[PDB]
């Protein structure tokens, strides 16, 4: 919020990352690294010395506490173990610290390597596979000059294709350009960095001129290969690695189930391989044994490409069940991988989740809930209440009545409840329309309670339904619910200019029926009515048939079954009258007068079912 | 009718089958061992193997809840090829838990069971195969039941390759590495092997090729090609038995149909054969030979414990095979010796995976006795052997016409792992070659009768004989009338009558699983209609009262007594006391005994008053927290019979399935409160004292022993009521038999927490308040909420039996509960044929609509239900049962009406109907002008609802998905670790669950605020979450979101994947990069 | 709807019928005995596989 | 025997997506330049089974194949820049500029719509044709709205006549203005062609980083706009989902 604004992105690079990770410190020195693989000792619970959760250059466990000891109580806030690497704060600094492998060979980042696009192979035009015996080197590529002598450059030979090339060292010192041909993986880093972009990007530019063909298509590339770079200016050689990044122990972390299957994780492993591959080869180089432990190591160094994935591009490694280890490039990454579902999509929490049973007998823009979920429900906003009036008071012993089950909650909870707007949503979100609000219930039960009508928005059916009384937290987010989201505020789907809205099939039924008519029930012959409550009592009167047609009065736009406005059964006399059936309704006129009889003829029942409504919408 | 003969022991005797051959059969095959020198031997014995008594029973066994057994054995033979040193004696080999009375195999713990699987039985086959173009292919392939594929090819031109566990070489050296005699194919193939003469790029030189090319020439590549190296090569892909098959069958098959002679009891693999392929590809490439089947039986084939338990002892033992044949042969051989050289343990393990640890178990669901048939014999091709569940596309899914009386297609999960659990034909049974048999009954052209012989084959195929479906209007002793029948050739079914026919129905049901005959009258309800609702019977809940349905088909009974629920004799009685906890021709000393010894037997002790003890069960809590105790049925001194279930277990009354009750059910959509599949019902069913779940789970508990240091239950510690801690025994232990109910407590654990660093306030408070108690804690076990069921057992224990502990642990805590619960609303109510339902409401006795005999009636439905739902019959039913219950009629019919071949069941209803009312007396339950209505006299004040509406028996009957446990509702508690965001795992504190489809809809109005709460604080910021808690209960405006975190989480690993981000401010001194870390 | 046939009330309707591949009629006669060609013969003329 | 590869379960949820990113409908490529009439059966007198297309006014009918599961049989009538010649709206790109070319009287904007709007409005009743096709409905805000998004991008050439690029895919409105401000700064005012591309191809490209790896994308996608400094913003009411900012769509993202 504010703070923040806007996030740019680019390669990364040792030396800036050598700007974080490593903390000198008033002893007055430097503490960035990490050599050694581990987690804690066994017997002791914590971690070691390097150690990859480690408790001093990491930082607490127990909070404020320094590995040397001797460090108990908090208000320090600079305490550095005097006698050890022990910092403390609130055990919280340790989640914001990282280290780093260091790598001894400068492997390259498989995030450009096997790339889909291979970025690097592209620069220094390293075919993938040419570069991909540049690392797991196979095959050493020529590197700079390194050819005065009739060799050629960016030339590529394995050792053993190698040893006679340059065999006539013995002797023969056709070796003035005195450089030797590519030694293994960091060749390509070399020629990463040192090689001019510049003068060289203009140099395709003008030779774009030239034909532009399948071939072009690459150029194009190369263009935008270094273009997007010169928009930095940065190190390719960034793609290449010098030092490890590192996450912080906290999170990966090692976990808790006592017995002594303690889980630990699955990327400190990695990790685990990786330092040692590192150190152990370290701990060659010095004893400068022979590059059959060393050089071919280098490769089981290079290797830390599975730390990245296991996955690309060596066969994975194999996990507790021969599993992808899922890499740490495998935690953000799929959509039951974290990333969206673990922010766009969290769960989250504060709302029901009950089985949706039928429960018509409630309103539609008011839904109903249970009590099994009717505490929870709003605890906050009730432990607030009940004390706040003075009820009771504190926390933990004033909601005593709360799991002191009396009813003082139950009324206040209600008390405190109509007025308090409620969302929810089906199994499926479905559309806007499906996660509606209405105004939630005081009932009790483990099902839910709402209103038929809208099911088919949301749809649920009821079969074994099952849904979610979620619910607003902030205030106003009861106004994302008070007056724009609640069952109210729809009438139609946003989806069409239909109204879904409407009674189920089983009431139009209700209504379909009252609009029918049987013939046995015919009967009402000459019982016209004001048509008012008096054919209604004529209803409740029965000795009529709901669909017994009388023609009853009412001058205002009746909508008549049939056309109503023709010369059906005319009597014009004089003193007025000009007198037509119009079918379902039947005016006498007068010359002098005008219309009044009307005549809607049609059961009571109809104008029963044509009464309520004008009421029901607005009167 | 006819007799059927038992489902279950599909398993059991192929089950036993295994063992009484297979523990040798292999290993005795790879029976000689010895030195690598070869001198000091060992061998298996491969005969006389011996076991001894393992006394620890199912129930004891469940006792220790550890696993049945027998202790496994066997000796060597000898020493040597060195003189001939002997030191025999037996080695134990492998111990491990078996079948158990109720179909399981006891393990530990539990009594899982393992589910069949199909797969392609072997054999050699081989794609027809087709283009881009049309112009078409021809391809051939090779597996066995076990091993590699040999896979062959046409490159347009009658040409061909070598593909096997490469698929890298369009590589061809046919008999160019095996039997390279001088033009040994114009001997073999003779017939166009390539154009009868080769073609240009085929070359068939074999010097240096056989056993020396495609096997280095491109193959495996770097070193030389040593002549050597491709021959000890291929034997290394074939020759060497343990590392290939047939499988005995595979031949039977493989030969049969390419029929070459190779009885030649190997299961291992020739040359001739192979050309025989060769030829036979190009032979269907000259369209000589049909393609071959590869979807259904044709080339698939179930198979099942004992090869399940078969393929990998040879495996597990191969392993050892490895490491004796080092230890045997690591050092000094003289006297060490059979006994000395023996690591039984791995077999034992890796076997007790293969129950215990396959993926193959499930646990053997008990929810209902007629689950636990579907389960005996579902199967499936899930399967280490399977398919994917998603790369095995779509004819794996669908049907074929051989399924039709070899399985079921009633049985579907509708899931993304459905179509893939066979039926297991109602009847069938299988072979040693696994094919499952589905009999076809003979009708010698217009004579049936079942006199004909065969009616017992068709096994996994067919005859070409044109086939009679299962029912068609038989007449009296057979002849069969249609004038000119349909009936199945071959997947078709032609028209043709007597003549040429003449296999039919066992009966009018082959193609069914245990839940799909529910259907009283499928008949008449459609198939898409017909599915989940079969399978809902399939998993019903049980109920404390059992009843036999009414209506009647009737098959079931005796399935019932296949569960074993149900209990007949063993043997023999005729019952003396029956006492509900003890049964007997026990120890009886009576006559339960007498025909306990009928005409009595022997290795059954006869010998004295006799004597058949054992005990009946009370309620336990099943694999699925399901429970049933049976019933003491036959009263006393009432004759037996050998073999028939005398034991009312969970649902029979009698042999029977218990599913539900009986009940009138007028279709009426009344005031709503049902408008769908929504029931009502009325209030009665809880004071009738039916629908009764009953439940009882475990809660367990234990206790670490800190290396914190240490910790234990106590019997108290503060803020204990002895109101609380009273009911509670002598740890702290909870009494039993004893009535709970909500936030109930268990028992006393007792915990650490010192207070070193005492938090701020703590040493004063402590001391301030004024009294100075401890942390020794207490999170000992509170029964959760609304537990009102009274506690039921316990078993438990400590160090002393040897605690049989979870290490690191100290002493069980298990004990449970369960109660007596009456059904309530939303309960998954419904039929057993395309049903699914919930209820809102029930109600007053009284208000519910009544009849003029004047009952009221006790089951609404929505009445457009069932006409939509496409599954007329049920009406069927209502009807036909309400004959029974007026006039007390039972039925037990199969389904389909097949008398005279029309609508009879009309014939019927209205018959049973007719007389019923007639005798009725009062003649009203009937009405001419109302054939099958009824009036409803029965409005909200009881008025004359108008149509006469029908009504009648239907056979409602409910489910688990219990709101109880499926209930839920939660306010914060526990985040994650990870992403320290709480979690819903259904629990007690689940994650309200979410769903971001909703929070993409929950834009659609935005107005952030709901959002940007909605995630924050309720996901990352802890200070936020809590700034809440306050804001309320403080009085405060609930301010602003934090900032997420997991953010920030998600940034940290990026930003080590190789991530920058000056996430900043600009309005700053040229912006910068504002520390959002 | 669409065209229907007489022995009685017609030939398929509906599903609607306001586009037809090439693969073949099967030819397995439909009663056992020797097939000839008594008012036919086979020309060959081998347009779709330049062969038969 | 010719056998149904037709169908009246047809044009259902599958028949629409192969049209949302436009793929190859028919995979077809009949073209245009306008003659066009009954042209005997195929072309010039046709034959036994011989095949060519249509031609009136011209110099000359354009002249593919047609098929027995696939015909034009529309004799004359026939009308290029749409009106397909043997009727096909296939991999329409082709039909796209088969308009925008004979719409190459016009300056490439109002008749590019002219093809433009005639297809998206013509997808546009190709989906709602299935909608009413199925007893539903479909709106042109639900429709029109995202077809229209699917395209507004361009593909240059030449485009270095505006010191740009060719064969680049941006979007026209926009950067042609740029190419108007270099059609008011001088120099040249680019070509390029307006064509149209899938939402996977208009998204996936659009978005960048943090709009990425999210959706059709991931691993090398956001990650690779690092290789550019590509900065991204919260802008997207999803980029700032991500977060925790509240949303533009919200009164503030206007009450500012």
């Amino acid at each position: 919020t504010n703070q923040f604004d806007y996030v740019k992105i680019g390669l990364a690079s040792p030396e800036r990352i050598r700007q974080w990770g490593e903390r000198t410190l008033p002893n007055g020195q430097v503490v960035g690294e990490v050599t050694k693989p581990e987690t804690i000792n066994y017997r002791t619970l914590k971690p070691e010395m390097d150690g990859l959760f480690c408790e001093r250059i990491f930082g607490p466990a127990k909070d404020w506490e320094c590995h040397c000891g001797k460090y108990k109580r908090v208000r320090h806030r600079g305490i550095v173990c005097e006698r050890c690497g022990v910092e403390v704060t609130e055990s919280r600094v340790r989640r914001h610290r990282m280290g780093y492998i260091k790598l001894a060979a400068p492997v390259a980042h498989v995030w450009y390597l096997k790339g889909i696009p291979s970025y690097i192979s592209i620069l220094l035009d390293m075919p993938l596979r040419d570069v991909e015996q540049i690392v797991y080197f196979n095959s050493y590529v020529v590197l700079s000059p390194g050819n005065a002598e009739t060799l050629t450059y960016k030339q590529l030979l394995s050792e053993d294709q190698w040893l006679e090339i340059e065999d006539q060292i013995y002797s023969e010192d056709s070796q003035l350009q005195g450089v030797e041909v590519g030694i293994g993986a960091e060749a390509l880093l070399r020629l990463l960095a040192d090689i001019n972009l510049e003068q060289e990007a203009e140099s395709l530019r003008e030779e774009i001129g030239s034909a532009k063909g399948q071939k072009r298509a690459k150029l194009i590339k190369r263009l935008r290969v270094i273009d997007n770079f010169i928009a930095t200016g940065s190190k390719p050689e960034w793609m290449v690695m010098t030092v490890i990044p590192v996450i912080p122990p906290d999170l990966r972390p090692m976990v808790q189930l006592d017995g002594g299957r303690f889980a630990t994780s699955d990327l400190n492993d990695l990790y685990r391989r990786v330092i040692n591959r590192n150190n152990r080869l370290a701990r060659l180089q010095e004893i400068l044994a022979p590059e059959i432990i060393v050089r071919n190591e280098k490769r089981m160094l290079q290797e830390v490409d599975a730390l990245i994935d296991n996955g690309r591009r060596g066969r994975t490694v194999v996990g507790a069940n021969n599993r992808p280890l899922k890499s740490l490039s495998d935690i953000i990454e799929g959509k039951q991988g974290r990333f969206r579902q673990n922010l766009l999509g969290k769960r989250v929490d504060y709302s029901g989740r009950s089985v949706i049973v039928v429960g018509p007998k409630l309103k539609i823009h008011q839904c109903g809930l249970p009590r099994e979920m009717a505490i929870e429900l709003f605890q906050p906003f009730v432990i607030n209440r009940l004390i706040r009036s003075g009820m009771v008071n504190n926390i933990k012993a004033a909601k005593k009545l709360i799991s002191r089950n009396d009813p003082s909650v139950w009324d206040v909870l209600e008390e405190v409840i109509e007025g308090h707007p409620v969302m929810l949503n089906r199994a499926p979100t479905l559309h806007r329309l499906g996660i509606q609000a209405f105004e939630p219930i005081l009932v009790e039960g483990r099902a839910i309670q709402l209103h038929p009508l809208v099911c088919p928005a949301f749809n649920a059916d009821f079969d074994g339904d099952q849904m979610a009384v979620h619910v607003p937290l902030s205030l106003e987010s009861q106004a994302e619910a008070r007056l724009l989201m609640l069952a109210s505020n729809n009438i139609l789907s946003p989806a069409t200019g239909r109204p879904i809205i409407t009674p189920s099939q089983d009431m139009v039924l209700g209504a379909y029926y009252l609009t029918a008519e049987n013939p046995g029930a015919t009967k009402g012959a000459g019982k016209y009515f004001a048509s008012l409550d008096d054919v209604i009592m004529a209803f409740q009167q029965e000795q009529i048939d709901l669909h017994a047609y009388v023609y009853v009065r009412f001058d205002g736009d009746v909508e008549s079954d049939q056309p109503d406005t023709e010369p059906v059964k005319v009597t014009t006399n004089e003193d007025g009258s000009r007198t037509v059936l119009y079918k379902y309704r039947r005016v006498r006129e007068d010359a002098q007068g005008n219309v009044i009889s009307q005549y809607i003829y049609t059961t009571p029942g109809r104008v029963i079912y044509n009464k309520a409504i004008q009421e029901a919408l607005a009167s | 009718a006819f007799l059927l003969p038992d489902l279950i022991e599909i398993q059991r005797s192929s089950f036993r089958w295994f063992l009484e051959e297979g523990l040798i059969e292999e290993l005795n095959s790879f029976s000689p061992i010895t030195d690598y020198t070869g001198k000091l031997e060992l061998h298996f014995l491969g005969h006389n193997y011996k076991l001894k008594e393992p006394k620890y029973s199912v129930e004891e066994a469940k006792r220790r809840d550890s696993t049945y057994a027998v202790q496994m054995y066997v000796p060597t033979r000898l020493l040597n090829k060195e003189t001939g040193d002997i030191k025999e004696q037996e080695v134990f080999i492998g111990d491990l838990p078996l079948m158990t009375d109720r179909g399981t195999f006891i393990i530990n713990g539990a009594e899982r069971v393992i589910v069949n699987q199909i797969v392609r039985s072997p054999g050699v086959y081989y794609k027809s195969e087709i283009d881009k173009n049309g112009r078409r292919t021809y391809s051939a392939s090779l597996i066995p039941n076990r091993g590699a594929w040999l896979k062959f090819e046409t490159d347009r031109n009658d040409l061909v390759w070598v593909r096997i566990d490469k698929t890298r070489k369009l590589s061809a050296q046919v008999l160019l590495k095996a039997l390279g005699l001088s033009d040994n194919e114009i001997f073999d193939a003779l017939r166009h092997p390539e154009y009868f003469q080769k073609t240009i790029e085929k070359e068939g030189q074999f010097s240096e090729e056989e056993a020396l090319m495609e096997l280095y020439r491109k193959l495996r590549p770097g070193e030389p090609p040593t002549v050597l190296g491709g021959q000890q090569l291929l034997d290394s892909r074939f020759f060497d038995p343990k590392r290939y098959d047939l499988g005995r069958v595979g031949r039977y098959k493989l030969n049969k149909k390419l029929r070459l002679s190779v009885p030649d009891t190997v299961r291992v693999l020739t040359s001739g054969d192979i050309l025989a392929a060769v030829d036979y590809l190009i032979n269907l490439e000259y369209d000589i030979g049909s393609i071959d089947d590869i979807d259904h039986l044709g080339n698939r084939r179930v198979r099942s414990v004992g090869e399940l338990l078969q393929n990998q002892v040879r495996v597990g033992l191969n392993r050892l095979e490895r490491i004796i044949r080092e230890r045997m042969t690591v050092s000094d051989a003289e006297v060490l010796t059979p006994a000395s050289l023996v690591n039984p343990k791995p077999l034992v393990a890796a076997i007790k995976e293969f129950f215990g640890s396959s993926q193959l178990s499930q646990f053997m669901d008990q929810t209902n006795p007629l689950a636990e048939l579907t389960h005996k014999r579902r199967l499936s091709a899930l399967g280490p052997g399977g398919l994917t569940r998603e790369r095995a596309g779509f004819a794996v899914r669908d049907i074929h016409p051989s399924h039709y009386g070899r399985i079921c297609p009633i049985e579907t999960p509708e899931g993304p792992n459905a179509g893939l659990i066979g039926s297991l034909a109602t009847h069938a049974r299988v072979n040693q070659y696994g094919f499952l048999e589905t009999p076809f009954r003979p009708v010698e052209n217009g004579r049936v009768r079942f006199d004909q012989p065969a009616a017992y084959m068709t096994a996994d195929e067919e005859d070409d004989l044109r086939v009679a479906p299962g029912d068609i209007p038989v007449d009296e002793n057979g002849y069969i009338i249609g004038p000119q029948v349909p009936v199945r050739y071959r997947q078709e079914f032609s028209t043709t009558t007597p003549e040429q026919v003449d296999y039919v129905a066992v009966s009018p049901v082959q193609i069914v699983s245990v839940a799909t005959s529910m259907i009283p009258f499928l008949e008449h309800d459609d198939a898409n209609r017909a599915l989940m609702g079969s399978n809902m019977q399939r998993q019903a809940v049980p109920l404390l009262k059992p009843e036999r349905p009414l209506v009647g088909t009737g098959l079931e009974a005796q399935g019932a007594r296949d569960s074993g629920m149900v209990i007949v004799s063993r043997t023999d009685g005729d019952v003396v006391y029956v006492d509900a906890t003890e049964i007997r021709v026990r120890v009886s000393g009576q006559l339960p005994t007498a025909s306990g010894k009928s005409t009595d037997n022997g290795q059954l002790t006869s010998q004295k008053g006799q004597e058949i003890r054992y005990t009946v069960s009370k309620y336990q809590r099943s694999n699925q927290d399901t429970c049933l105790n049976q019933k003491p049925l036959v009263r006393i001194g009432e004759r037996v019979v050998a073999g028939q279930v005398l034991a009312d277990g969970s649902s029979t009354e009698g042999g029977e399935l218990a599913l539900g009750q009986n009940i009138v059910v007028a279709y009426m959509p009344w005031e709503g409160y049902n408008y769908e599949d929504a029931i009502l019902i009325s209030e009665r069913l809880v004071q009738d004292d039916i629908y009764t779940s009953i439940h009882i789970e475990k809660y367990e508990i234990e206790a670490r022993q800190t290396k914190l240091g240490p910790e234990e239950i106590t019997r108290e510690i503060p803020n204990v009521g002895e109101d609380a801690l009273r009911q509670l025994d002598e740890q702290g232990i909870i009494r039993i038999g004893a009535w709970v109910e909500a936030g109930d407590i268990l028992v006393g654990k007792v915990t650490p927490k010192g207070e070193s660093d005492q938090p701020p306030e703590e040493k004063l408070l402590r001391a301030i308040f004024g009294e100075k108690a401890r942390d020794v804690r207490d999170n000992s076990l509170r029964v959760p909420n609304g537990e009102k069921g009274r506690v039921v057992d316990v078993r438990l224990f400590t160090r002393e039996q040897g605690d049989e502990l979870p290490p690191g642990a100290n002493m069980v805590v298990r004990v449970y509960v369960a109660q007596k619960r009456k059904i309530q609303v939303g309960d998954k109510m419904a039929g057993r044929h395309g049903n699914k339902g919930i209820i809102s409401r029930i109600l007053p006795i009284e208000d519910m609509p009544y009849l003029p005999d004047g009952s009221p009636v006790d089951i609404v439905l929505n009445p457009l239900g069932v006409p939509s739902r496409m599954n007329v019959g049920q009406v069927f039913e209502c009807l036909l049962g309400w004959a029974g219950h007026t006039l007390g009629v039972r039925f037990k019919i199969t389904p389909f009406d097949e008398m005279y071949g029309e609508e009879s069941s009309r014939r019927i209803v209205h018959g049973k109907l007719q007389e019923a009312r007639d005798e009725t007396g009062k003649d009203w339950v009937y009405n001419p002008d109302d054939p099958g209505k009824i009036m409803v006299y029965d409005g909200r004040t009881g008025e004359a609802f108008d149509r006469p509406v029908t009504i009648g028996v239907a056979y409602m009957l409910k489910l688990v998905h219990l709101v109880d446990d499926k209930i839920h509702a939660r306010s914060t508690g526990p985040y994650s670790l990870v992403t320290q965001q709480p979690l819903g795992g259904k629990a007690q504190q689940g994650g309200q669950r979410f769903g971001e489809m909703e929070v993409w809809a929950l834009e659609a109005f935005g107005a952030a605020y709901t959002l940007q709460e909605l995630l924050t604080v309720k996901s990352d910021d802890m200070q936020g979450r809590n700034e809440a808690l306050n804001a309320i209960v403080k009085g405060k405006a609930i301010p602003r979101p934090g900032t997420p975190e997991s953010f920030k989480v998600l940034m940290r690993e990026l930003q080590s994947l190789g991530l920058d981000i000056a996430v900043h401010k600009v309005e700053t001194q040229a912006d910068g990069s504002s520390l959002d870390v | 709807i669409v065209d229907g046939q007489q022995v009685k009330k017609g030939q398929l309707l509906a599903e609607v019928a306001l586009n037809t591949e090439k693969a073949v009629k099967d030819v397995a006669s439909d009663l056992a005995g020797e097939v000839k060609f008594a008012e036919v013969v086979p020309e060959q003329k081998t347009d779709r596989q330049g062969n038969t | 025997f010719e056998r149904a590869k037709t169908g009246d379960i047809i044009q259902g949820l599958p028949r629409i997506e192969e049209l949302l990113e436009a793929r190859k409908p028919k995979e077809a490529c009949i073209l245009a330049k306008r003659g066009g009439e009954v042209k005997v059966v195929y072309g010039d007198g046709d034959e036994a089974i011989a095949i060519k297309v249509i031609e009136s006014n011209g110099v000359v009918t354009d002249y593919p194949l047609g098929p027995g599961q696939n015909l034009a049989m529309p004799d004359g009538s026939v009308v290029p820049a749409g009106q397909p010649l043997s009727d096909g709206p296939s991999n329409p790109h082709e039909i796209l500029e088969v308009f925008f070319s004979l719409g190459s009287e016009d300056g490439v904007y109002a008749c590019a719509s002219h093809a433009l709007q005639k297809v998206q409005t013509f997808l546009v009743n190709e989906v709602q044709m299935v909608y009413q096709s199925q007893g539903i409905d479909i709106a042109d805000k639900h429709i029109e709205v995202i077809v229209r998004q699917m395209t507004n991008k361009v593909r240059i050439d030449d485009g270095g006549d505006t010191t740009m690029l060719p064969g680049e895919l941006v979007e026209l409105r926009q950067v042609e203005q740029v190419n108007e401000a270099m059609a008011i700064t001088g120099g040249a005012r680019a070509q390029y062609t307006p064509v149209l591309l899938g939402i996977t191809k208009a998204s996936l490209n659009t978005d960048s980083f943090i709009s990425a790896a999210s959706f059709q994308e991931t691993t090398r996608v956001l990650t690779e706009a690092a290789i550019e400094g590509k900065s991204d913003w919260l802008r997207g009411l999803k980029e700032n989902v991500i977060i925790g900012r509240l949303i533009p769509a919200g009164t503030g993202y206007n009450t500012y």
